[PDB]
Order: structure tokens, then C-alpha cells, then sequence
């Protein structure tokens, strides 16, 4: 219980921030800045924090950002592509051999 | 054969040698590139900051400016600043700009569009020449246009005729 | 005393500054609009002449308008 | 250690490396029949001393003691043996009779001023210093 | 062997160490300088930076007012679609300001440090244009009377304005190139432009027309205006067959987009302002398509037909082509000319080409008369059916 409250005083000052954004990595550059495209705002070339995640430099991974310059946070484990999303929205009827059968 | 090999080894060495000799020796020297040059590069990184606003170079104009449309949905009039060369850049490339004051820091980005990918469909035939039956000659006349200037352009240029297309 | 209050106005008068259009001109009195009841009375509408202005940046802004700017044009 | 003294050593180190590397790298000899290699790179580094330990000592805890059975003698008004408190077994060693000072008060040995009877035996002289009065 | 192996591994290894230098010195990101012309270019830009030019957001002057704050006041609308009331700087000199033209304003304090250059509203048109290249007359077929006639029109007044003024005659603006393809209408247009040594603007008819209605009005309007301001312009409107067609509407899209470019060119040319410092050259294969407005003079002073050549002219196309080639002069240029009459400029070059095809198969470096004879009899019989000329010449 003591641990929970100890943690708690620090969190309030930590949380004070300019927000976050979610983008995806198109490509990384060799110099360790990554070209990522934030989905609602523009594309940015900006660096990674290596205290949290080194997988954020890997291309074609949807990535979290924590704003303070649009700095990369970690890669989000939930990804999507438009091709899968096409199948999903329609909810196409799927049917077995019997229906056609006869 | 021997003269060609030595020439190639030298050419490769000269680009390397010269570039390098001036730099390190000027670091010893008390007035030329020395500290300044190493610093100049550091100085581009600090000035640009993070983030960097991306742009595409439509054209460079010879007046110390270029037209780069920034990724923000408005156009910008950039100046050759933050140590950059106007003529060095070739049209259609994506460029990196310092947001704080509009300057092209440099070129490395393309940011690849899907339109080029659709166009480039590489070859790998089902059947191909020399597994096709009869009328061998009929293929050979086609080669005159397509194949033969690719295989040997030499015959065509020496003859001096318009290259068949 | 006019000059101290206007200085803040002067900085807003100087560049950068936007153009917008006026959705409504309310132009209500600085004198009592209604005595609010509830927990603590007083008036909450202590606003003078007001205008609801629409910026051309697709946001809507509320603003107390000055008395020096002619009312008629507005 | 003083910043100025060490600043001299760093500066010296840096000049030899840069100057030598500058000529060595630029020269052309590989292609030549001289072959001392077109590139030769030149790095020299410095080292700083580390904590000294002349002959083993026994270290337990943060150390309010630290001893070795093999003895050396040290002079009075010259404790350069900078004692840990609560070592009675090291001050005077285990009681002296090799010195002028012979114990007649046995194993009382504070880590501060121990001066027992100097009249029992004489094995060495004893200059008086009026210096403490002077300071006074 | 050993010496070379060693040098390869070493040089490459040196580039890795060098990598800090590669970026600053050569370019390719982080300083793209060599600091002979950039030291100058950068230096001048810096003073601008420091006050209020950079970041310079492109905007344009919508109107000149005198309301709110100073007597000079302008309403500029940025390309994010918000208007701003801005000031005017003498801090650095405005040089290109005009109402409706692009002007530059700052994002920190919105005031006009410097206007953007004249009518760069389409950046799209300007990039593609070549500026007066050198085409040799060893590939601009024939000697011919046909070549010479265009030059009097295009080259002489620009080269010398001196003469025209002295007599008190107005100088040439217009020429119409019309006739079926492969007669080198494009080919000649280029050659004479360099000869004259005046600025060359070629533009494609298809590029004038773009998706939306009235988008096509923006590019043409601004191209004609840009042309007038610069010193000596020739706008070579290239190949308009159905991209130039007569006004009609179908109620599905209509000819609307096509006529849009057309009409824009009419409004600024005749206008209430006349054609500025703009010369015009038209290439059409179909005058049958064109609007009655374009066909009358004031942009089409003289009509000249550059079409299929004459019997003597075909011999001259052989002689000019032979100079480019390194084939025999013991091959009679004339024999080829008689064997294939009623052949355009393109067809005579295919004969030379063909002659070479037979030649490569045989494995000769030099073309023969045997290959040549064969090449013309195949051209007269086979090629005629495909040829462009019966349908284009009927329109012409």
C-alpha cells in the first residue's frame, strides 16, 4: 500500500505534458532519426528514445508517439492494413458446400 | 590489360587521397578548415532541431530561393540557408527543412509513392526464346528494334543511323 | 490610466493578426441582465457589449467588443 | 587532484596524436616502391593512477578497523597511519618495549595520546618541541 | 594481386572513418556546400532570416486597403485559407509586388519582407520547359524552301527589331504550322529558336487542360502573363488536335475543359490589354478543329504550310541524313529519292534505318546500296497504308 502512494506523488508531475500522437514509420534513416507520418498532423523527421523501445526504428510498424517534439515512444502491437479492413467492413456471407450442393 | 588495372586503382585512390589529405592536415594547421568544418556539420543538427518539416522540391530558382511546398498544406518560399547548395539538388526530390526558420538543411528523403510500384512489373516468362517451335526468323526481325541496340549499341552508332525504337 | 489598459490592446493591434466575420452582435448593457439565483447570487453576465465572431481557421471565438469601434458597421 | 596540473598532461597528449596522425595518413607509399603504407593511423592515450595498496590489509565493514600482523614502525607527531577509531591493538601495536616509552600501564592504549614512562629504558633520543606552546 | 587486394579493403575502410567528412564536404544531407558559390548565397539570406522573412509562408495579395493601423495596409490570404491584415517592410526592398500576385509574408510577424517572383503561380508549367537548346541542321531535314519561309517570320524580327520600326511596319507575331505529321514541325521550331537566340517555351496542349473546370484557366492565364514580363518570349503551343477543339457542350462534361484553355488564351491576347512581349507559334494537324477566333490574324498573321515536301526536297532530306551517318557516298542520293516519292521526312529516315537493319544481320559496319534499294521498295508498297498523311492532309 505504501508503495502505491509513494509512486503516486511522482505521477502527477510526470503526467504534465503537451500530449501524444499516433503515426506509422514509413522508413528510418541511418543517422537515427526516423521519418514517421503522424496520421492527423504532418510527417516529421525526429529521433527515438532508447530508454523505452529500440523496435521503434523498425519500418512498417505502427508506432506510439509522445509529443515533446513528436518523439517516438514504442511500437504499438496492434496493427492494421486496409486490405484486412475491406474484408471486415463488408462482412461477406460465407457458406459451405451444401448450399451450392445438389 | 595491365595499364587498365593500374589506372583504376589510381582513380579510386585519388578521390580518397585528396579529400582526406586536406582535412586532417588542416586540423594541424592553425587557420584553414580545422575545427570549423567539423563544427559546421554539428551546427546543422542543432539549428534544425527536432521536429523537421518535410517538403518536396518542385524547382530551384536562381535568386537565392527555391519553391518547396511544406507538409502543412501551405506553400513556402525557402532560402538557401543552414549551409546548403542550390545547384547540387536535382528536381523532384523530397528535402528536409528546419521548421524554426525555413531552410533546406539537405536531401535524403524520397518518401516513396505507390505509382512507381504499379509500373515496374519485372519479367520471368512462361516460355521464352529457344523453347518456342518454328518460324525462327520471325522472332529475329523483332530483335532488330528491341533486342539488338541493347545487346550491342555499337553497330548502330557506328553505322550512324537513328537508333530503332 | 487609459494608456496602461490600451497597451495590451496595442500588442494585439500589431502584427500578427487575423481577419474574421461577425456571426451575431449582442450589444447588451453593462447594467444588470438579471439577478442570478442559486448558491451565491450576483450576476454572471457582467459582460458588456459582446460579439460572437467566427475565425476563418474553422473555430468560433467569443469576444467582448470595445465601445470605440463604431457599432453601426458591426 | 588539482585541475590545472592534469590539464597540462591532456593537452600534451592530444598534440602528439593529432600532429603525427595528420602526416602519417596523407603520405603515399603503398603505390610507391617504398611501401610503408599509404595510411598509418596514430592514437596515444593517457592513464591516471588508481588507489594504492602497498602490502595487504584486512578490510571488514566500511572499516572501523583495518590491520595486518606484519608490523612497521611509525613516528609520533607523524601519524601518517591515519587510524580508524576503535583499534587499540594497532596503536603501540600490542604494547611497546622496543622503544624508550615502556608500558607500565598495560593495554590502555587509546588511539589518541599515549605517553607512558620514558625512564624505564632508553633505546632512542627524544627532542622536546616548544611548538604547541607557540601556536597557543 | 596482393597489392590491389590490399588497396581495395583499405580505401573502403577509409570511407567508413571518413563518413563524418562525406556528409559535410560532398553533400547528400547535412551541408550540401562546397563554399565557393554557397558562401555568397548563404550570406545574403542571413540578414533576411534575422528580422522577419524566414519562415516565409507563401500568400497572395487579395486587396490594398488603408484601414486599421498604418496608411499602407494590405489584406493577404495565406495558402492555409485565412486572411491576415499585414504591414509592409522597407527593412529589405519589395521588388515584385502587384495585386493578385503571390507575395511573401512571415509566420512570426505577418508583414511583407519580399514578394515572390512574377507569376510563379504555376510552378508546374515552368519546370518542364527547355531553354533554347542547340539542334544541328544535319538532322533538320532538307535544305528546302519550306524551312526558309518560317524563319522570316520567327527569327528576323526578334534577331533585329531595328528594321521593322524604321519602315514603320508592325513586327511578326504569328505563324501557323499546319500539314500532316513527320514533316518536322516540332523539329524546325526548336532549331530556329536557338538560331535566333531568344527564349524557348515549349508547352504541351494536354498539360493546359487539367481535371477541374477553370483550373485550365489558371495555368494558361498565368503562362501568358509570365511570358510578357520576361525579355523576349516565344511560346510554342505544341500539337493541339482535339485539345484545341471548337466550342460545344454535351451535358456530361462537354468540350468545356478543352475550350477553357482556348478561351483563356483569347481573353488575355486581344483583351482590353493587347498581346505583350509574346510571340506565338501554333502546331496543328487539324485546322478543321479550331475556333474561328484563333484562325483570324493578330496571333496568326501569316499561314505557311509545312507539309510533305516536293520531289527535289526529298533528295535534300537524303543528303542531310547521310552527313549524320558514316555510310558510303558512292550510294546515289538521288536514286533513293526517285525510288520513294510521296514520302514524308520520317519515312526517309526509316529507309536509312532499315538499310542498317539488313546490314547488322549480314554483319557489316557499313550500309550498302543493295540494302538501300530494298528498303525503298518495301517503304513505297507497305508503309503507305499505315501513313498519317491521307486523313491529316484532308483536314489541312
Amino acid at each position: 500500500l505504501n508503495a502505491k502512494v509513494r509512486l503516486l506523488r511522482e505521477e502527477l508531475q510526470l503526467l504534465q505534458e503537451q500530449g501524444s500522437y499516433v503515426g506509422e514509420v514509413v522508413r528510418a534513416m541511418d543517422k537515427k532519426k526516423v521519418l514517421v507520418k503522424v496520421h492527423p498532423e504532418g510527417k516529421f523527421v525526429v529521433d527515438v528514445d532508447k530508454n523505452i523501445d529500440i523496435n521503434d526504428v523498425t519500418p512498417n510498424c505502427r508506432v506510439a508517439l509522445r509529443n515533446d517534439s513528436y518523439t517516438l515512444h514504442k511500437i504499438l502491437p496492434n496493427k492494421v492494413d486496409p486490405l484486412v479492413s475491406l474484408m471486415m467492413v463488408e462482412k461477406v456471407p460465407d457458406s459451405t458446400y451444401e448450399m451450392i450442393g445438389g | 590489360t595491365q595499364c587498365r588495372l593500374k589506372l583504376l586503382k589510381l582513380e579510386r585512390i585519388k578521390d580518397y587521397l585528396l579529400m582526406e589529405e586536406e582535412f586532417i592536415r588542416n586540423q594541424e594547421q592553425m587557420k584553414p578548415l580545422e575545427e570549423k568544418q567539423e563544427e559546421e556539420r554539428s551546427k546543422v543538427d542543432d539549428l534544425r532541431g527536432t521536429p523537421m518539416s518535410v517538403g518536396t522540391l518542385e524547382e530551384i530558382i536562381d535568386d537565392n530561393h527555391a519553391i518547396v511546398s511544406t507538409s502543412v498544406g501551405s506553400e513556402h518560399y525557402v532560402s538557401i540557408l543552414s549551409f546548403v547548395d542550390k545547384d547540387l539538388l536535382e528536381p523532384g526530390c523530397s528535402v528536409l527543412l528546419n521548421h524554426k526558420v525555413h531552410a533546406v538543411i539537405g536531401v535524403l528523403m524520397d518518401d516513396t509513392d505507390p505509382l512507381v510500384t504499379v509500373m515496374k512489373v519485372e519479367k520471368a516468362p512462361q516460355e521464352t526464346y529457344a523453347d518456342i517451335g518454328g518460324l525462327d526468323n520471325q522472332i529475329q526481325e523483332i530483335k532488330e528494334s528491341v533486342e539488338l541496340p541493347l545487346t550491342h549499341p555499337e553497330y548502330y552508332e557506328e553505322m550512324g543511323i537513328k537508333p530503332p525504337k | 490610466k487609459i494608456k496602461e489598459n490600451s497597451e495590451k490592446i496595442k500588442v494585439n493591434k500589431t502584427l500578427p493578426y487575423l481577419v474574421s466575420n461577425v456571426i451575431e452582435l449582442l450589444d447588451v448593457d453593462p447594467n444588470d441582465q438579471e439577478e442570478d439565483g442559486a448558491n451565491i447570487d450576483l450576476d454572471s453576465q457582467r459582460k458588456g457589449k459582446c460579439a460572437v465572431i467566427k475565425t476563418s481557421t474553422r473555430q468560433t471565438y467569443f469576444l467582448p467588443v470595445i465601445g470605440l469601434v463604431d457599432a453601426e458597421k458591426l | 587532484e588539482v585541475p590545472k596540473e592534469k590539464e597540462k598532461e591532456k593537452v600534451s597528449t592530444a598534440v602528439l596524436s593529432i600532429t603525427a596522425k595528420a602526416k602519417k595518413k596523407e603520405k603515399e607509399k603503398e603505390k610507391k616502391e617504398e611501401e610503408k603504407m599509404e595510411v598509418d593511423e596514430a592514437e596515444k592515450k593517457e592513464e591516471k593512477e588508481k588507489k594504492k595498496e602497498p602490502e595487504p590489509n584486512f578490510q571488514l565493514l566500511d572499516n572501523p578497523a583495518r590491520v595486518m600482523p606484519a608490523q612497521l614502525k611509525v613516528l609520533s607527531m607523524t601519524e601518517t597511519c591515519r587510524y580508524q577509531p576503535f583499534k587499540p591493538l594497532s596503536i603501540g601495536g600490542i604494547i611497546i618495549l622496543k622503544d624508550t616509552s615502556e608500558d607500565i600501564e598495560e593495554l590502555v592504549e587509546p588511539v589518541a595520546a599515549h605517553g607512558p614512562k620514558i625512564e624505564e629504558e632508553e633505546q632512542e633520543p627524544e627532542p622536546p618541541e616548544p611548538f604547541e606552546y607557540i601556536d597557543d | 594481386q596482393s597489392t590491389y587486394s590490399r588497396q581495395i579493403k583499405q580505401v573502403e575502410d577509409d570511407i567508413q572513418q571518413l563518413l563524418k567528412k562525406i556528409n559535410e564536404l560532398t553533400g547528400i544531407k547535412e551541408s550540401d556546400t562546397g563554399l565557393a558559390p554557397p558562401a555568397l548565397w548563404d550570406l545574403a539570406a542571413d540578414k533576411q532570416t534575422l528580422q522577419s522573412e524566414q519562415p516565409l509562408q507563401v500568400a497572395r495579395c487579395t486587396k490594398i486597403i488603408n484601414a486599421d493601423s498604418e496608411d499602407p495596409k494590405y489584406i493577404i490570404n495565406v495558402k492555409q485559407f485565412a486572411k491576415f491584415v499585414v504591414d509592409l517592410s522597407d527593412q529589405v526592398a519589395p521588388t515584385d509586388i502587384e495585386e493578385g500576385m503571390r507575395v511573401g509574408v512571415d509566420r512570426n510577424k505577418y508583414q511583407i519582407h519580399i514578394p515572390l517572383p512574377p507569376k510563379i503561380d504555376p510552378t508546374v508549367t515552368m519546370m518542364q520547359v527547355e531553354e533554347k537548346p542547340d539542334v544541328t541542321y544535319s538532322d533538320v531535314g532538307g535544305c528546302k524552301e519550306q524551312i526558309e519561309k518560317l524563319r522570316e517570320v520567327v527569327e528576323t524580327p526578334l534577331l533585329h527589331p531595328e528594321r521593322f520600326v524604321n519602315l514603320g511596319i508592325e513586327p511578326p507575331k504569328g505563324v501557323l504550322l499546319f500539314g500532316p505529321p513527320g514533316t518536322g514541325k516540332t523539329l524546325c521550331a526548336r532549331a530556329v529558336a536557338n538560331r535566333t537566340d531568344a527564349c524557348f517555351i515549349p508547352v504541351i496542349g494536354s498539360e493546359l487542360v487539367q481535371k477541374y473546370v477553370g483550373e485550365g484557366a489558371r495555368m494558361v492565364r498565368e503562362l501568358f502573363e509570365m511570358a510578357r514580363t520576361k525579355k523576349a518570349c516565344l511560346i510554342f503551343f505544341d500539337e493541339i488536335d482535339a485539345i484545341g477543339g471548337a466550342r460545344f457542350d454535351d451535358g456530361a462534361g462537354g468540350d468545356n475543359e478543352v475550350q477553357r484553355t482556348m478561351l483563356e488564351l483569347i481573353n488575355q491576347l486581344d483583351g482590353f490589354d493587347p498581346r505583350g512581349n509574346i510571340k506565338v507559334l501554333m502546331a496543328t494537324n487539324r485546322p478543321d478543329t479550331l475556333d474561328p477566333a484563333l484562325m483570324r490574324p493578330g496571333r496568326l498573321d501569316r499561314k505557311i504550310e509545312f507539309s510533305l515536301p516536293d520531289l527535289e526536297g526529298r533528295t535534300h532530306i537524303f543528303k542531310i541524313h547521310a552527313r549524320s551517318m558514316s555510310v558510303e557516298r558512292d550510294i546515289r542520293f538521288e536514286l533513293l529519292a526517285r525510288l520513294c516519292p510521296n514520302s514524308t521526312g520520317a519515312e526517309i529516315r526509316s529507309v536509312c534505318t532499315e538499310a542498317g537493319m539488313f546490314a547488322i544481320r549480314a554483319r557489316r559496319k557499313i550500309a550498302t546500296e543493295k540494302d538501300f534499294l530494298e528498303a525503298v521498295n518495301k517503304v513505297i508498297k507497305s508503309y503507305a497504308k499505315f501513313s498519317a498523311t491521307p486523313r491529316y492532309m484532308t483536314y489541312n
